[PDB]
């Protein structure tokens, strides 16, 4: 009896999805099928520094008046960025709906883009960017990235090289914002104490003008710097995309690979449309890198060719655990409604999702493991002490066993 | 010894033909060297096998084909070719010890060479005048094998002695003065 997400798309192409809940608070965002993906390599920083530029004033409400009004309510302002998909969310109370609507109205269409906030912005991208290079799983990942999809706009990164980011102008961003902000490419998504006909009506009265090959590569990139003290490598390969339900599957083996040796291991899908990255990123002390490797092959290989029914049914109870992601909470909630309307064009409800899991058994585990693992060159990234990181034909030894 | 060989050099690691530290660049022996080891071996058993089954004699001498006869002596008594070298310079030397005594150095002076290097660089992929008296040395043991088998007269003996002065003294005293010379050539000396 989940609580359906009634939707509402505009004429305009806006869907307009919302699911009420107890909760008195409520969590509104905006969704644009909008990223680093639709970047052609003279804008590779559009979508990032129209996110920083989004929340200093509109032509309504110029400036930090604007932000002062969500404050005056006590609500909460964010926004994120990814290479496919852009949000713009509101975590608020729920008598305070229609006002949040409108600001996120102006965030979206009539937003101001000032010359002057462009500098002091750029100096906050460039700055963060030039410290960004702290972070290494981010930099591991982007390496990743960049080595699994070169040549394709999946290698380019979110926030773009810092030279695009200085070279940058209203005009241009202007072009980005009034070309990948259409209304049929976003959702107003709702979740928590909202109605869907109020929230459809306040969505006619504002937000009703917005206007109306990808290839995977295996190769070994390898940053070495002995001076950092760990090691963090990521291996993956290339995944299925969002529309293929044996990504259930995948997140079951995922789940049933979990991290048993070096510290740091763990799994990730990250999906794109027709397309992904499916691995590990363990990180670690200059020994244990090459063995952690064996031994994260070896587990792979395992459920490739030895996967039991225990290991399965434990994976599923945590992938059923695991849709707690779902849970109530207004923010996650409205995030996942945010995505299932983006990219499979509905929202796909837990009961099917309990349905997709338990039809997953231990030898369709295993066959898609096969498909997906068994003898595929892998993207490898590493950053840090990387010297025992094994070199490719190792790693593409281990993607297969000779028994 | 060839077990003990290996040991004395793992402990130390194989030299490049840049004569640098390769320790910024080095990769497995599995994937990397094992199959050039099994083509290189695959291609020595072809010219081994194109030497036995093709031309099983051109190596050897005719007069071995013959027993043993104490009586009769052969008229020209040789070594197989790879001693030749030796086998040169021992005739070369008037006097029998001189010559068996050469002749040993002539192995010897090998063991000899790791303390005639005199040269900031190991290896020879940057040197050119030692890389030509290097050349000159394959090119008078080249000689030597040949002379070997000339029989003993005119002039086939002056060369002789000749390439082996000549191998002597470009392993003992050019080779050092070049390596100085070499040394004083790029501001190191
Ligand atoms: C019984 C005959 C010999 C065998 C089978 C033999 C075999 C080998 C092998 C397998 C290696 C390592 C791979 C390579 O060759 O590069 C090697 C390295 C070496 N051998 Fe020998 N060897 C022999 C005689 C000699 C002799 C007589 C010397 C000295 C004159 C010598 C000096 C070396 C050196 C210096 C290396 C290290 C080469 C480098 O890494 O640059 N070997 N040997």
């Amino acid at each position: 009896s989940v609580p359906e997400t009634q939707v509402s798309i505009l004429d305009n192409g806006l869907r307009v999805a919302s699911e009420q809940s107890s909760h008195a608070t409520c969590t509104v965002g905006v969704w644009i099928d909008a990223g680093s993906r639709y970047e052609t390599e003279k804008n590779n920083g559009a979508g990032y520094f129209l996110e920083h530029l989004a929340f200093k004033g509109t032509k309504n409400r110029p400036g930090n008046a604007l932000e002062k009004e969500v404050e005056s309510i006590g609500a909460h302002l964010n926004a994120y960025s990814t290479r496919e998909h852009t949000a713009y969310l509101i975590k608020a109370l729920s008598k305070d709906l229609p006002k949040v609507v409108e600001l996120l109205a102006d965030i979206v269409q009539n937003s101001s883009l000032e010359d002057s906030q462009i500098e002091k912005e750029r100096d906050v991208i460039l700055r963060e960017m030039q410290e960004n290079d702290a972070s290494m799983q981010n930099v591991v990942f982007d390496y990743l990235h960049a080595t699994a999809f070169q040549g394709t706009p999946l290698a380019q990164a979110v926030e773009g090289p810092s030279e695009n980011v200085r070279r940058l102008s209203r005009t241009d961003l202007t072009d980005y914002l009034n070309r990948h902000y259409k209304a049929p490419r976003m959702v107003l998504a709702a979740a928590g104490g909202v109605e869907h006909q109020q929230l459809l009506d306040l969505a006619q009265k504002h937000l009703s003008s917005v206007s109306r090959p990808c290839r995977f590569t295996g190769s070994e990139i390898r940053h070495r710097d002995d001076a950092l003290p760990l090691a963090h490598v990521a291996i993956a390969v290339e995944g299925p995309g969002w529309a293929n339900p044996d990504n259930v599957t995948l997140q079951v083996a995922n789940a049933i690979i979990g991290h048993y040796l070096c510290q740091s291991f763990q799994t990730f899908n990250i999906s794109y449309s027709d397309t992904g990255l499916l691995g590990a990123h363990f990180v670690c002390d200059a020994m244990s890198i090459d063995d952690m490797v064996f031994f994260l092959q070896g587990q792979w290989m395992r459920l490739c060719t030895s996967a039991t029914e225990s290991e399965v049914t434990r994976g599923k109870n945590i992938l059923r655990n695991a849709l707690v992601s779902h849970l109530d909470g207004t923010t996650p909630v409205c995030e996942d409604i945010g995505r299932s309307l983006l990219t499979y064009g509905r929202r796909i409800p837990l009961a099917e999702w309990e349905s997709r899991i338990q039809e997953v058994d231990a030898q369709m585990l295993r066959d898609i493991c096969s498909k997906y693992f068994y003898d595929q060159c892998p993207a490898v990234a590493g950053y840090g002490p990387i010297e025992q990181l094994p070199d490719y034909n190792r790693i593409r030894s281990g993607m297969f066993w000779l028994r | 010894l060839a077990i003990v060989h290996l040991l004395f050099l793992h402990e130390t690691g194989s030299n490049n033909p840049t004569g640098l530290n390769s320790d910024a660049d080095k990769i497995p022996f599995h994937p990397y060297y094992t199959i050039k080891d099994i083509l290189g071996i695959l291609i020595m058993f072809l010219i081994l096998m194109t030497l036995v089954l093709f031309f099983p004699d051109m190596l050897g001498d005719p007069d071995n084909y013959m027993p043993a006869n104490p009586l009769n002596t052969p008229p020209h008594i040789k070594p197989e070719w790879y001693f030749l070298f030796a086998y040169a310079i021992l005739r070369s030397i008037p006097n029998k010890l001189g010559g068996v005594l050469a002749l040993i150095l002539s192995i010897l002076i090998l063991a000899l060479m790791p303390f005639l290097h005199t040269s900031k660089q190991r290896s020879l992929m940057f040197r050119p005048i030692t890389q030509i008296l290097y050349w000159i040395l394959v090119a008078n043991l080249l000689i030597l094998t040949w002379i070997g088998g000339q029989p003993v007269e005119h002039p086939f003996i002056i060369i002789g002695q000749l390439a082996s002065i000549s191998y002597f003294s470009i392993i003992l005293i050019l080779m050092p003065i070049s390596g100085i010379i070499e040394d004083k050539m790029l501001k190191l000396y």
